[PDB]
């Protein structure tokens, strides 16, 4: 339950900046862009299951994301809103 | 009554139901009072803003030669125009990607 | 099992029909520009209830939307809507 | 007779082809596992939607396609074409998420 | 002339209640009275958008609570439940 | 006939839960608010308060001032790190920033 | 009178004393008029929102209430003139 | 010939003297011509109270400051001590305002 992390692949971070356009990548990229990553993903699911909390549930729907999202200046379309 | 009942919608010569908006507007908690110009201007501002991206995006699906508009011909849609760019800048679209931007010193010189 | 949500679908593929007559649109994209007409409706809305809590007002007329208007839109974009708005409440006042 | 490309052009290739893509490059149970270990240490027995997850999948790989946009912009401006660690600390200190 | 409301003497009492010999400026005591009036608007807007979320219409302290941890960013959270919940209790208990 | 004990008192508190009752329910938020609400959000606010006050004491007792002026109140502010994440997108006037020097521009 | 060349009166002294409340050690030539430039494009919009602000309140004075919500508006909220 | 110092140790005197003061570094009365003269292309005969256009001097040298710690940051990572057009140009395109 700690290798989770590693999960997010070094092809996936690699197609993810191909996307970005980058042409080069150097291996301290990976490590650092998993931290930003989780730290991302801590914020947002942080605020979605506060939001859980607050509407006494026991599941996380998409619009408690929606919800997260928009609070944090990201707002996300084609998940309800 | 006996009248024919003509919606606000045609009544404004719009699409958007202006009822809708206006009870919105009033569950919303945005006044004590709202009233029948607000919802009907309102619902003629998303109806142009709606008219106007639907319509890039009906072009982008005609450039890509198809006539089923996808979530990336909403994404080219409003990121290729500059001003939707500017009003959705803060606002990610699923599905939808990037634009197809590749930087100049990225490209071998071919020269 | 009666439960409906409401939905702005049917009024996007009418004025999609009404722009674009041949061509359709899938259920994805009917979602964002589902979530873009409740976005844009609750920041107009929004702003407008701000500008009606400054004013010392509680009436939200045409004129406080049309002013949320111009401060949400991007200038010529703004410039459209609030001609277009103003077009239609024009044709709404002096209806049958 | 072995036919190789230069690093460059199969770099480009792959940026024209996955600029071109919409899919989700992340792959979905990893970053379903990834979610379930974070959401673990807020509430015990969290339970998840499928559209929760494909919601989170979509912003976070949105995020991190603009982070590496401007991570390559940080690359660029500092006269290269290979990204480093400090090229996404200053992306995220001028966002301002440095926290 | 129509009074202008302010939190200018209830950021005194706290600031006494915090520093007692230490004094402030009129702009320092219109910059707190500017946060006070800002961080209320942004529990009251974060309450009400929970409200209407969750298909409510009366803002209870459960609201403010959860608004409170949103905003607050980790232990200004935490120290700000807590204070709110024993402010709640000493309330409800009196 | 009773003795008028004030909610901020009945609460324990300073933070006026009247003002704030009354801002809630003009303000637009909702149809209905409770007692427990502002008696809450004056306990958060005045915990707040109580905590930038504090370190803008603590800033005032440093510069040798018995007075805060907008600079303490800016020094308590983005020196603490949850205040820095709470105000991060927010302008302090008569502030100025951080006596913030890198480490590269110093001479060797 | 029609007020003209103002942006001027941003003078390079005024940028470089910004510049070394910024912590910029050394400042090139062309930084003055790009700086120039981005104050003007800020006040733009910040005026703007200002004097639409002033537009809907059927007044032609610009309050600091007025700017104090333009600015917060925009996500950089102004402490010291109400709010 | 009488004394004259270093480049940086003037440069960096000026830095702590700066970063230490609180007072306004744009003169007051050009800045209020060029929020005249800005305003001026939205409606003829705007007025302005004092304190508005203190609050417009006040948020925009905050936003300059901010906006040349972040150009900083940009010249430095490009191992360079000079701020350059450049330097701004990437500030304000990661900053969103482009
Ligand atoms: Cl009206
Ligand atoms: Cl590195
Ligand atoms: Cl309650």
């Amino acid at each position: 339950l700690r290798d989770n992390i590693q999960g997010i692949t070094k092809p996936a971070i690699r197609r993810l900046a191909r996307r970005g356009g980058v042409k080069r990548i150097s291996g301290l990229i990976y490590e650092e862009t998993r931290g930003v990553l989780k730290v991302f993903l801590e914020n947002v699911i942080r605020d979605a299951v506060t939001y859980t909390e607050h509407a006494k549930r026991k599941t996380v729907t998409a619009m408690d994301v929606v919800y997260a999202l928009k609070r944090q200046g990201r707002t996300l379309y084609g998940f309800g809103g | 009554t006996r009248a024919k009942a003509k919606t606000r919608s045609s009544r404004a010569g719009l699409q958007f139901p202006v009822g809708r908006v206006h009870r919105l507007l009033r569950k919303g908690n945005y006044a004590e009072r709202v009233g029948a110009g607000a919802p009907v201007y309102l619902a003629a501002v998303l109806e142009y803003l709606t008219a106007e991206i639907l319509e890039l995006a009906g072009n982008a699906a005609r450039d890509n030669k198809k006539t089923r508009i996808i979530p990336r011909h909403l994404q080219l849609a409003v990121r290729n125009d500059e001003e939707l760019n500017k009003l959705l800048g803060r606002v990610t679209i699923a599905q939808g990607g990037v634009l197809p931007n590749i930087q100049s010193v990225l490209l071998p010189k071919k020269t | 099992r009666k439960t409906r949500k409401e939905s702005y679908a049917i009024y996007v593929y009418k004025v999609l029909k009404q722009v674009h007559p041949d061509t359709g649109i899938s259920s994805k994209a009917m979602s964002i520009m589902n979530s873009f007409v409740n976005d844009v409706f609750e920041r107009i809305a929004g702003e407008a209830s701000r500008l009606a809590h400054y004013n010392k007002r509680s009436t939200i007329t045409s004129r406080e939307i049309q002013t949320a208007v111009r401060l949400l839109l991007p200038g010529e974009l703004a410039k459209h809507a609030v001609s277009e708005g103003t077009k239609a409440v024009t044709k709404y006042t002096s209806a049958k | 007779k072995p036919h190789r490309y230069r690093p460059g052009t199969v770099a480009l290739r792959e940026i024209r082809r996955y600029q071109k893509s919409t899919e989700l490059l992340i792959r979905k149970l990893p970053f379903q596992r990834l979610v379930r270990e974070i959401a673990q240490d807020f509430k015990t027995d969290l339970r998840f939607q499928s559209s929760a997850v494909m919601a989170l999948q979509e912003a976070s790989e949105a995020y991190l396609v603009a982070l590496f946009e401007d991570t390559n912009l940080c690359a660029i401006h500092a006269k290269r074409v290979t990204i480093m660690p400090k090229d996404i600390q200053l992306a995220r200190r001028i966002r301002g998420e440095r926290a």
